[PDB]
């Protein structure tokens, strides 16, 4: 869901559109405040692409890692590149989008961006008050701010409704928290980041 | 072209938002589409409306086409909380074969062209201000402040964060101060 | 993998036997063969609508 190069480097957009029978996969461009606006569709079966007027060959790319699947290739990055992706094709109804992935192009600060975890264990003063406490996770320090922060149980991957702060920048990096409130057991917080450990997400256990 | 002048609006919950969008185009045939983008950037399509269709619905939106004027605006009626996204109106030609220029492509080909959106605040319906409980939750050397208070009008040192202020699913605002420290404001 | 596909094969030029040679500083290789850098010195080579690196 986020990509994060440097600048003059190469980017890759993968994403989850499960179209199996497509044959044109758009790439959309959202730069948050301006309109989503495609930057070239790829022709599946001939397997080409159509840039718009007035770009310039080789700045993007469609690659077929498997039998549908694409990823949007950027070669010489730049800041203005930056935003977010989607792979879109059209469907019978409407025009099926990816989930989309934030591509933010760095100047280079280069340090370890994984997101540091503050872990708030209640005390026994809501367990006191109104017998109804709360796990707060917060993530300092972590490049890029897209982050997904949310808290399942283990017994289930169910999405638990948790309250999430706002993310805010620290110096040039970004921190934001996330509490949930047990209305106990062992709540863990899922944080969906880029740089984590070993690649997958990160996670936090919350025990009672 | 699509023409969303206004951005940002707000609404309450509950009630009726009506998103204005235009769009300029020279296609005799054509659709317009409302998506929402979610806070995860996850574009979700809520609305489809054809030039040569009726007014729109699909449930709780609806679509108050004027082909004459353009105007392709939509509504949401009986807000709730999870309604607050970044609203965008595109003009797209998925399903049409006549009335577009004579390039050869096949409507697989054609870009649905976005307007720049219009953030939704779905705040929580008015009711009687409410006390909010404190709890200063300090776990290896940071503070964060725990506040139930309406409206979102409250107040709460290596460094101080800024408060985020959230609308809890009790129809209400939860706030939390982030700091590294180691009161109440509201009525 | 089958053909009508895309293969992936994996200093200021770098060149491709059997091709080609992508230059890394503008970042420049119509489209049957492309050069992918998914890392710092890194190369990759992708070959649409279907090898030694030097």
């Amino acid at each position: 869901k986020s990509v994060t190069r440097p600048t003059r480097s190469s980017a890759e957009i993968t994403c989850d559109l499960t179209v199996i029978n497509a044959f044109y996969i758009h790439w959309y461009l959202h730069q948050e405040g301006k309109a989503p606006q495609r930057l070239l569709y790829y022709d599946v079966s001939n397997s080409k692409d159509v840039l718009e007027s007035g770009l310039s060959p080789g700045k993007y790319y469609t690659h077929t890692p498997r039998r549908w699947s694409w990823i949007l290739i950027l070669r010489n990055l730049i800041e203005n590149d930056s935003g977010v992706y989607y792979c879109a094709t059209w469907d019978r109804p409407s025009k099926l989008f990816g989930s989309g992935t934030t591509l933010v192009v760095t100047d280079k600060l280069d340090a370890d961006v994984s997101p540091k975890p503050t872990i708030f264990l209640p005390s026994i003063a809501e367990t006191k008050l109104q017998k109804a406490g709360t796990y707060l996770c917060l993530l300092e320090k972590f490049f890029p701010d897209v982050i997904k922060i949310h808290w399942q149980e283990k017994k289930s991957n169910t999405i638990l409704g948790s309250q999430e702060g706002n993310t805010m920048k620290t110096n040039d990096t970004y921190m934001k928290f996330s509490w949930l409130t047990v209305p106990d057991k062992e709540h863990r917080c899922i944080v969906r980041h880029e740089n984590n450990k070993n690649g997958v997400d990160q996670e936090i256990i919350f025990p009672p | 072209k699509v023409t969303q002048a206004q951005s940002s609006v707000s609404m309450p919950v509950r009630k009726a938002v009506t998103l204005n969008c235009l769009y300029e185009t020279s296609w005799w045939s054509y659709y317009i589409f409302w998506y929402k983008q979610l806070p995860s950037k996850e574009m979700i399509f809520l609305i489809r409306q054809g030039s040569d269709e009726q007014n729109a619905k699909s449930g709780r939106y609806s679509v108050n086409f004027k082909k004459a004027a353009k105007s392709v605006a939509l509504t949401i009626s009986a807000l709730q909380l999870e309604d607050s996204a970044k609203y965008f109106c595109a003009l797209g030609a998925p399903h049409t074969y006549w009335g577009i220029s004579t390039d050869l492509s096949s409507w697989d080909t054609r870009q649905m062209f976005f307007g720049t959106g219009i953030k939704l605040f779905v705040e929580p319906r008015s009711q009687p201000h409410t006390k909010p409980s404190v709890f200063v939750m300090k776990n290896g050397t940071n503070v964060a402040c725990l506040v139930e208070f309406y409206p979102k009008d409250i107040r709460i040192k290596i460094t101080e964060f800024d408060p985020a202020i959230v609308i809890s699913p009790s129809g209400k605002y939860n706030a939390v101060k982030l700091g590294k420290y180691e009161s109440v404001q509201h009525d």
